[PDB]
């Protein structure tokens, strides 16, 4: 009991209980239910939670027995901070229906319904705090909180466990408690009315009626008792919350629109109507509750208007008129403290950049610490310090995860010009340097110095093997900052790395396995995914390989001579058509795909294809110009179809997306002679529309005030590209001539 | 052994709760079926032209889905339909270009009904009717992104990347559902014995059984299965077997038409069927190979017996309601020179033996209906000796023939049970529905206009199709509406009390019953005589809100012989006694009509 | 006592009588009869009987703790599913 008040409402506290988590993950009622306290209103806490944890819980109720502390777990579990995980509630799902029907139980059967009466009825006053009729309530909320996610297997299953006319029968009997029928309409709500199924049973057919009715007669045993000074909290929150969710639900959906077409409906739905009208005028109703009450009588009103229902003419003029009103001292030394604490933060920042930035230059020169003459001098001389970091950097991989993320960000910042950090900064970094120790040029001398100690080699044994995101992260920043520039040098011991090493394969499978994610995250999108930020760091590294036109690594991204070849040129071509649409996208509505966010992603992709292609390489250029995914259209489509929705605001962002393309496509056929690739380009191409667009590129001199591309180099670049292109076609050659 | 291909028909045979192949019901349905009963590895199922499906590549249908969606602003649909077609086309090549590629474990292929043309595809949304727990697994004519079904090893033996070799078990995961296809033991209500097939986690196993290799799907050779005809060339006439006497009897109709070769008949199709050592297979026809033909209207096998009365015929054509004796079999001798023993080329003459007797069937003069007015039946014999005047054309046959007669003969067969049922008394509420679905089926069928929920009942005809009315007529559904109409009322149901609404149901029964009568009579004068035989029953049925007045009308209306032959004083005093009893206008129209035929 | 199991494997101590000979079977379609593939899926047959070897999940050591042995037999048919 101090455990669970311990970890009451701060998050620092369950965090800091979390660390000896293993503790508590015994079978126990009590530890159940601190486990349930410490991820109680926990975001972070809730969506790392791992596998064994919800497995565990599965296998204690499938085995230990029917209880109600792991369904408690696991509904915290689901729900934190007001917002709902998606990975939690299909593991949970899963495991559910994975575990058998020990763990689910519905009581479905004739018999099975006649136990369940004969439990209503002698729990009638309440439930207890510890019997099977809360499992089963409990079980209906959880599986109600699962469906509730994006999900048509899980609906579908939850469907099957628990039919329409199930609900139904178990709520209309007069022996009934509050508790089940609030916990089967939330349920039905969840499941039936807001639902991806195309069945959409529930829209049509006459179960929800009996529902309604019930609904209706609820309503008025509430405002019966309210009258009578009987009144039950519990009733009370049934109807307030679910009842009317479930009616605005039904009656707000456009399947409902057709549901509504029989005498005996609309009949419904006008008790329903006058129902609600004689709550409304009921003072004891709160603020927060009369707004969904008002909200669902609109929603009532509008649907009855649609349909032109025909109601008592008493009740019919209060209902317009309600809806034509609707319508028209410890404290001063507290914060004194906090005060003097953010001052000198501030004014001690700028010196922890100073203090910082000598840990980098004495990793940079620790020769100069030992004595001269000394034997620690000759090893530090010729690597030593640094070469023992790189070498141990990766024993301590699985020893100390943080350890070797602070490695790296310090080796990074090494290979990285030095910045001016202020007159302070200055003074203090020149004080402990005098104290201690006693250019596009010099980054390459460091960068080849880092290399021939085993930078190359420990990015690439960081990268093939790592179940770390910010290791991963750290390693491609450190390759990205090394082959900074194009240095050569560092191209070069990649390939020889890739071609001796044994584990390249792997290096290439996960880059294509985090290729494939960031694609389907892609696809997934119709704010960004994690997996498309990733996306960029690994464009940026391929396009530093093949920088400095090297057509050896440019054939090794394409193909290799290990057993299974990753192409990863055309992965980037797949992204970029994902992203824009692919055939959607470049039929005219390529505007609707590309935003303010995405444009920097996109320029990064077409400039490393470009890079791929600028060889001159023909493999990389029949490839994509050959790919099956039609990404040529796409790219076409970039220069033809300017993006007007990113233009009304930022029109130099297009601009650079057509210098782009542009680029890309002249490298597609910059060196070749033969026709395919140009009967291909024009296909997708159409030489009236390259004419007008190079027009309009002429005639775009009134956007050259603000756009750092000038539109008129863009055009003439699209020029060429027509010119090159107008050797294999007769036509483009005819039209191009000027009068 | 042999490598499964891309373009292969084969069977697909469940292994595991059901024992069973995977077959679909006829008509419009589109689900899928396994029934246990029907037949096994070792015995096939009769029908075993359900059970064939063809392997197909990925084909993708991004711009498809989202054509599809858009239509269920001008400038932007041409667009999106521009680009569908051109997909279409993308896919339509790579079919091709694929085509003759082994398949490999792990990857992705769609199976194609060839009956149907339909690809079998998942639908994740939706879930099944039976197991609501499991998905919904359909027959789709285009298909959807679900067509796409992984092909993983069963055995622990096979691999990924292992080529796919004909008669592993194998199972299909779809892309998308992500559960394997399951033979579920619910049986269907609609059909005893037949079981139902849905996505869902199992242990079941599908064997891939070979009927026919790519490199034989030739359409340029006889193939096993292909539907022919069989044409008498000495004497111009198309073989036939048809029930004269209670008994099926083969023959050749006489035609009076001038071109014998335009009298197609639906009774004059015939199925090859090639004899291998293996059931399931099929394949390509030899010269030296062994045949069976078989009747696709009623599924008899032609065969020989002793001739009751010898004559020069010894042994006579006859169907055999069985085909696994060997007096089925039979062997094609060529008429001209051919190149050794290869393909036998398509719509090429040939000449029939029987194997058992050693003998070569032969034409004879006598008439089998000798009793009858200008008989139309020739008996077909068969002597030790070769005659090399005679030979048998195989003409064949268009896909939509097949179709159509595939849907006349399921049809059939469920109104002769409906009449059974209803001539015994009792019927249920849901054999009736089922009787009304097909009816208001039937007269789309003969209609031919697509079905947009317009009502059955009011439906008009610009160009009413020939072959379809033909084969409503000779397939005897008919004279199964015939006797939908005369078993009620003989009671179930009586016309005095239809106007109540405990036989309303009833009441639009008989209304679907004529008004495929009325669409199966439209500008042909034999259907017309043929329903016109039956004047009694309709004029006794006059009066009575059924539309039985409106066929009538429309029989009588464009046949002038027919008026004056059946219309006597009678009718018109009955036609004027309603209109006294009911005053009704629409009744005045009638007779006007009457009055005047042909303008 | 005969179970599925008509004939069990067993252990002779001599080889050269004809019970010791066994032929091999591939799983996969092989290039004619050449030779056999190093670390590839045989099938093992019986010449004498003219019997497919299966595996039966009865354990040899039923009366232990967690048997671990479990008992060989051939049937006249084959199963292509074991190799
Ligand atoms: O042009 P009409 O007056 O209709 O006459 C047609 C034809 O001349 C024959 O009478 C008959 O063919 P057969 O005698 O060869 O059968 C055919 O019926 P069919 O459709 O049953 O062949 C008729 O439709």
């Amino acid at each position: 009991q101090f455990l669970q008040k311990f970890c009451a409402g701060n998050p620092g506290n369950q965090a800091l209980l979390h660390k000896h988590l293993h503790l508590f993950l015994t079978p126990g009622l009590l530890e159940a239910e601190t486990m349930q306290h410490i991820f109680l209103n926990n975001y972070q806490l809730c969506s790392e939670i791992s596998e064994p944890v919800l497995q565990h819980f599965v296998h204690l109720l499938a085995t230990h027995g029917r209880h109600v502390q792991y369904l408690d777990f696991l509904h915290t579990v689901i729900k934190a901070e007001g917002k709902y995980v998606k990975k939690c509630q299909d593991m949970i799902m899963t495991e559910l229906t994975n575990a058998g029907d020990d763990v689910v139980v519905f009581y479905n059967d004739k018999a099975s319904l006649a136990h369940l009466l004969d439990m209503m009825k002698a729990a009638r006053d309440g439930v207890e705090d510890h019997s099977p009729l809360m499992y089963h309530i409990s079980l209906v909320d959880l599986l109600a909180a699962c469906a509730e996610g994006k999900n048509v297997y899980t609906e579908i299953k939850c469907t099957s466990l628990l039919p329409l006319e199930d609900v139904v029968s178990v709520v209309t009997h007069e022996d009934c408690i509050t508790e089940v029928k609030m916990a089967y309409v939330n349920f039905v709500n969840h499941c039936y009315v807001d639902t991806e199924v195309e069945m959409k049973e529930i829209y049509t057919s006459n179960h929800i009626w009996t529902l309604f009715e019930n609904f209706t007669l609820d309503m008025a045993r509430v405002c019966s008792k309210r009258e009578k000074r009987v009144a039950d909290p519990t009733l009370e929150k049934y109807v307030l919350s679910v009842v009317l969710d479930t009616i605005n639900a039904f009656f707000s959906s456009p399947f409902s629109e057709n549901s509504t077409s029989l005498q005996t409906h609309q009949t419904i739905v006008v008790q329903l109507l006058q129902s609600t009208t004689r709550l409304l005028e009921c003072p004891w109703l709160q603020q927060q509750h009369k707004g969904s009450v008002e909200a669902c009588i609109r929603t009532l009103a509008m649907v009855a208007k649609g349909r032109a229902i025909l109601l008592p003419m008493d009740l019919d003029a209060h209902i317009s008129s309600m809806l034509s009103s609707g319508a028209s001292d410890y404290k001063n030394i507290i914060e004194k403290l906090q005060d003097i604490i953010t001052a000198l933060e501030e004014r001690l920042k700028p010196l922890v950049q100073a203090e910082l930035s000598v840990l980098v230059d004495v990793l940079h020169w620790p020769e100069l610490l030992f004595l001269e003459g000394s034997e620690a001098y000759q090893r530090c001389e010729s690597g030593g310090f640094l070469s023992k970091l790189i070498q141990h950097t990766k024993d301590l991989m699985e020893s100390e995860e943080k350890l070797c993320i602070k490695v790296l960000r310090t080796l990074q910042q090494m290979l990285l010009k030095k910045t001016k950090y202020g007159d302070r900064g200055n003074q203090l970094r020149k004080m402990l340097l005098q104290n201690y120790l006693q250019d596009w040029s010099a980054i390459a001398a460091t960068q080849c110095r880092l290399d021939k100690e085993g930078a190359t080699k420990l990015v690439c044994d960081l990268i093939t093997s790592t179940k770390n995101e910010k290791i991963f992260q750290e390693s491609i920043g450190l390759a990205i900052h090394l082959l900074d520039g194009g240095n050569t040098e560092i191209q070069k011991s990649f390939h020889n790395l890739m071609m001796s090493d044994k584990k390249s394969e792997r290096f290439f499978k996960v880059l294509h396995d985090r290729m494939k994610r960031a694609q389907q995250e892609t696809k997934s999108t119709v704010e960004m995914g994690t997996s498309v930020l990733i996306m960029q760091p690994i464009l940026r590294f391929l396009q530093l390989l093949c920088e400095n036109h090297n057509r050896d690594l440019q054939n090794f991204l394409r193909c290799q001579n290990n057993k299974t070849n990753y192409n990863l040129v055309c992965e980037t071509l797949q992204f970029l058509d994902i992203m824009c649409g692919s055939t959607t996208g470049g039929l005219g509505l390529l505007g609707l795909y590309i935003n303010e966010d995405n444009v920097g992603l996109v320029i990064q992709t077409l400039e490393t294809l470009t890079e791929y292609c600028q060889g001159p390489c023909h493999e990389n250029q029949t490839c994509i110009v050959t790919h099956e995914s039609n990404g040529i259209d796409i790219i076409t489509a970039l220069i033809l179809n300017d993006i007007s929705p990113l233009c009304k605001y930022r029109m130099d962002l297009v601009l650079q997306l057509k210098d782009n393309a542009s680029k890309l496509l002249l490298a597609l056929m910059e060196s070749r002679h033969d026709s395919e690739n140009a009967e291909r380009i024009l296909i997708s191409l159409r030489p009236q529309e390259l004419v007008d667009v190079i027009k309009k590129a002429y005639l775009q001199e009134e956007e050259r005030e603000n756009s750092e591309v000038s539109p008129r180099e863009v055009g003439h670049n699209i020029y060429i590209l027509a010119l090159q292109l107008s050797r294999h076609n007769k036509q483009l050659q005819h039209l191009l001539k000027p009068v | 052994s042999s490598f499964l291909h891309i373009g292969d028909i084969v069977s697909l045979y469940a292994e595991g709760s059901v024992n069973g192949f995977i077959s679909t019901l006829g008509l419009v349905d589109d689900r899928c079926v396994v029934e246990p009963a029907a037949g096994d590895l070792d015995n096939p199922p009769k029908k075993f032209r359900d059970c064939l499906f063809k392997v197909c590549p990925m084909n993708r249908y991004s711009a498809q889905k989202q054509y599809w969606k858009a239509k269920q602003d001008v400038v932007l649909l041409q667009k999106l339909q521009h680009a569908a077609q051109m997909e279409q086309k993308q896919n339509d090549t790579e079919n091709k270009k694929v085509h003759g590629d082994v398949v490999k474990y792990g990857s992705v292929i769609q199976l194609l009904h060839m009956k149907s043309n339909k690809y079998l595809t998942v639908n994740k949304r939706l879930p099944a009717l039976l197991e609501k727990n499991a998905m919904r697994v359909t027959l789709d004519a285009t298909g959807n992104e679900g067509s796409w079904l992984f092909i993983q090893p069963f055995w622990k033996l096979r691999s990924n990347g292992d080529n796919v070799v004909v008669g592993d078990k194998v199972i299909l995961n779809p892309v998308n559902a992500g559960q394997p296809l399951h033979a579920s033991n619910y049986e269907l209500s609609d059909n005893a014995g037949c079981k139902e097939v849905n996505s869902v986690n199992c242990n079941t196993s599908w064997k891939i059984n070979l009927f026919m290799q790519f490199r034989d799907h030739l359409e340029e050779v006889l193939k096993g299965g292909d539907v022919v005809r069989l044409f008498h060339a000495e004497q111009e006439k198309f073989l036939t077997c048809d029930e004269y006497k209670g008994k099926l009897q083969v023959f050749l109709r006489t035609t009076l038409r001038q071109s014998a070769t335009s009298a197609t008949s639906s009774n004059a199709l015939w199925e090859v069927e090639v004899v291998h050592h293996d059931p399931c297979r099929g394949g390509a026809g030899h010269w030296n190979g062994l045949y069976r033909f078989k009747h696709l209207a009623t599924g008899n096998y032609l065969a020989a017996e002793e001739n009751p009365s010898y004559e020069k015929i010894k042994y006579c054509l006859v169907a055999v309601p069985h085909g696994n004796d060997i007096a089925s079999l039979f062997e094609l001798d060529p008429t001209t020179l051919q190149k050794t023993d290869s393909f036998v080329p398509r719509n090429s003459y040939v000449r029939l033996r029987h194997l058992c007797t050693n003998t070569w069937i032969q034409s004879t003069n006598v008439p089998i209906d000798i009793e009858e007015e200008r008989p139309i039946r020739l008996m077909l014999g068969t002597c030790p000796t070769k005659e090399d005047k005679e030979a048998f054309a195989i003409v064949s046959v268009p896909v939509s023939e097949i179709r159509d007669l595939d849907f006349a003969n399921d049809a059939s067969s469920m109104l002769a049970s409906a009449v059974e049922k209803l001539n015994e008394g009792f019927i249920s509420q849901n054999d009736r529905r089922f009787v009304i679905q097909l009816l208001e089926d039937l007269v789309f069928f003969v209609s031919d206009v697509p079905n947009n929920g317009q009502n059955v009942l009011d439906i008009m005809v610009t160009k009413p199709n020939r072959e379809r009315q033909k084969l409503m007529r000779e397939q005897n559904i008919l004279k199964q509406v015939f006797g939908i109409l005369k078993a009620p009322f003989r009671p179930l149901v009586r016309l005095e009390e239809l106007s109540d609404q405990k036989n309303a149901p009833y009441q639009h029964m008989f209304r679907l019953c004529y008004r495929v009568l009325r669409h199966s009579q439209e500008d042909y004068r034999k259907n017309q005589e043929h329903i016109a035989k039956q004047f009694g029953m309709m004029q006794s049925q006059i009066g009575y809100d059924i539309l039985a007045e409106d066929t009538i009308t429309a029989l009588l209306h464009n046949n002038r012989k027919l008026l004056e032959k059946h219309i006597t004083k009678t009718e018109v005093e009955t036609f004027v006694s309603l209109v006294r009893k009911n005053r009704e206008p629409r009744f005045l129209d009638y007779l006007s009509d009457l009055c005047v035929s042909n303008h």
